[PDB]
């Protein structure tokens, strides 16, 4: 939910690198985890 | 063994010999059959230790 | 009928019983999933809030570094920015899982911190930087500096490492259980405790309590199992929480401290070389509040059935069958297993 | 000492204990050489002579192919010599076990002799070989000859041939008995049965026959699985002796009918063509002694001890650790079922 309720507000989208979860040194996922985008109310 | 991504392994061919081996889809909409792989299994001449000379 | 065993007639056909399977699938799939939706969440969110806690500490302390570089070695500047991005970059990529080596972190850091030092501290007045690069290293310029920041560092990177792995490992074995697949067997015996039911024409007759034990027990023989190791796992990430922040925050003082002790031998060391060339409270509640769920793998049966409709007095209750007056009575996790032995391995070896 | 249980003390050492091992093993394998050698040297003798009683049979038959050629058609002559012999050549390579298809051996042969037979007997008088030998099939000039000749040989040559390879897999596993390694826990018990007795000083005592039962009982549960797969393979064998030496001897009156047959349509043949371009009783003796070889892997462990020093009365004897009063009381062999197990399966197709 857009965290201000009048203006410039923020929704955000995590994406976890748990699917499968590195390992003994596994590449991590590549790229961003976090997504966020800007909302008017 | 049956595997998740449905793969039939044999790691030995005496265990399971030779034969018409089908893949077969089951769904609540129906079943389709795939093409049958006919799996042989070969063995290969093999002569003998020599005798002795008469 | 392949699954609802036909006493008398019956209202439904093999198709219907098809249906029937696939709905007890789902329905359990979804179960198992409201199940672990709160430890999964609990997990997620203390997963992602590390991580961005543990990027914050890493920026703030390379901005301190280069702060207190801008205010007492201008002269450094602005080739101490490179080599302490460099060195932070490294540090993060480390603590992120990537294969950086700390003793060479450290060993570059002080490799491009000595040529500038000479060039702009002790000799003012490009060609000549690798003769210097070697000499920091056959001269020991740096004392004992680079080996305490070696240990120092590489002792609360590798604990955050394990930290970070062991709640992205402990929320994969969780996403594991609500995808699940069970025996064809204990498909049916789902579909005719749920729904042959139906199939004999009664409408709101649950199946007794004692039935979906004996069901549950039949199909959980497995995952059960998973409790010991799970619990060791609960334990032994305690054991680890029971140390970076003070360190990384510190690095500039035993820098500066460092660059004084280098600058102490000036005289000789100029002509020899002229001639030679809040978190601690975060994973405290976060560990209490993974210790509630060390009963999770051992009362997931319990929750199944206690979610599920089901007639806890065994009177007038469904046993898969017929309307009774009294009750009469691998590999996937195989892997769970496996990778919490290992990881329950790695956690016990730390601490 | 990881063999001999030390319940005194003891004049032998770990090494000497390794030599016993050594000569257990030797002595085990001897035994059962000893066992298999009259069955081996029989099956031997028998998949020799039949293969040489089978070449001589190709070899008449041949002979008599080319001299009913020689007396009726000389014409044809020296080209039947050679089809002739390429025929009963391949016959040969398939009797002995070779890739040779039965019907491709009947087709060639009628392939080059077609050509002949219009060159030299219909129209007398190199590069239009071809366009004949397409001919004879394209017209079916033969008419059904060719497929009565591949149904009569194929019959019998694939039974002689199955014949021949049963008796190689008979060699094969009687040959891998006497070969047959054991496990390490009975590489002990042997050591101690027959040799453990020296360590303890004692010079002529023989170990008890329960003691010998209850070892060689042990490590021979798996050999002794194989009864049941022998006994179907000899009782196979029996089944298919109850055929190619008529067939193979009638060709020549075959071919030669044949010949007439080509010949009573040459009018319209000619002018579209040049338009257009004691051994019953051998197998039956072996069958009857190879039922003596019946109960050979059932029988097996009683040989081994009523062939080595034992005291069968089961008194003053050795136990495996002391001398008493009275006594208290596989990869390999799986490939010989199977190899027995495909074998039988072919052999009761045959018939
Ligand atoms: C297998 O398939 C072949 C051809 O694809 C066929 O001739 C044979 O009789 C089949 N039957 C089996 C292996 O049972
Ligand atoms: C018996 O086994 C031995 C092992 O070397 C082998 O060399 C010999 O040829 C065998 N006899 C056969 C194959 O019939
Ligand atoms: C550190 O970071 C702040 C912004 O967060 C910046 O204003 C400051 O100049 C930096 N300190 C230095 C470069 O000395």
């Amino acid at each position: 939910a857009c965290n201000v309720r009048c203006g410039r507000g923020w929704q955000k989208r995590s994406r976890t690198c748990t699917n499968p979860a590195p390992l003994n040194g596994g590449a991590f996922c590549e790229g961003m985890s976090v997504q966020k985008i800007t909302c008017t109310a | 063994d049956t595997r998740a991504d449905h793969n039939l392994i044999i790691r030995q061919a005496r265990l399971s010999d030779s034969g018409n081996y089908t893949c077969m889809a089951a769904n609540i909409v129906a079943k389709r059959r795939s093409l049958s792989a006919t799996v042989v299994v070969y063995v290969n001449g093999g002569w003998s230790s020599w005798t002795e000379w008469s | 009928l392949q699954v609802c065993l036909p006493k008398g007639p019956t209202c439904c056909s093999r198709k219907m019983e098809e249906k029937y399977q696939l709905t007890a699938r789902l329905n359990m799939e979804q179960l198992l999933q409201s199940a672990s939706m709160e430890l999964k969440f609990l997990i997620i969110q203390n997963a992602a809030v590390f991580q961005e806690a543990f990027e914050i500490v890493v920026r703030h302390a390379k901005n301190y570094t280069n702060a207190m570089f801008k205010n007492n070695y201008p002269s450094l500047t602005p080739q101490a920015f490179e080599f302490v991005g460099e060195f932070f970059t490294d540090v993060s990529l480390y603590i992120l899982g990537s294969d950086i080596n700390v003793d060479d972190m450290v060993n570059e850091l002080f490799d491009s911190l000595f040529p500038v030092i000479y060039t702009q501290m002790m000799n003012p007045g490009l060609d000549i930087n690798e003769c210097l690069r070697g000499a920091r290293r056959d001269l020991k310029v740096f004392g004992s500096f680079p080996k305490l920041i070696m240990t120092q560092v590489s002792k609360s990177l590798q604990v955050t490492r394990i930290f970070l792995q062991a709640l992205n490992l402990g929320i994969e074995v969780i996403n594991t259980t609500d995808h699940l697949k069970f025996s064809k067997d204990c498909g049916r015996m789902l579909t005719r405790m749920w729904y042959c039911s139906y199939c004999q024409g009664l409408m709101m007759v649950k199946p007794c309590g004692g039935y979906c034990n004996v069901v549950m027990q039949g199909c959980m023989a497995g995952v059960v199992e998973i409790d010991k190791y799970w619990r060791e796992y609960i334990l032994s990430l305690e054991e680890l929480v029971n140390d970076m922040e003070n360190v990384l925050l510190g690095l500039f003082s035993t820098i500066h401290d460092s660059i004084q002790y280098v600058q102490k031998n000036g005289g000789k060391l100029t002509t020899t070389i002229g001639k030679l060339c809040t978190l601690s409270s975060r994973r405290r509640e976060l560990i209490q509040k993974l210790k509630s769920f060390i009963n999770f793998y051992s009362a997931l049966p319990g929750y199944i059935c206690s979610h599920s409709p089901v007639a806890e007095n065994d009177t007038l209750c469904w046993n898969g069958q017929e309307l009774v007056e009294r009750y009469s009575q691998e590999p996937v996790v195989s892997q769970i297993i496996d990778k919490l032995k290992h990881i329950n391995q790695l956690l016990r070896t730390m601490s």
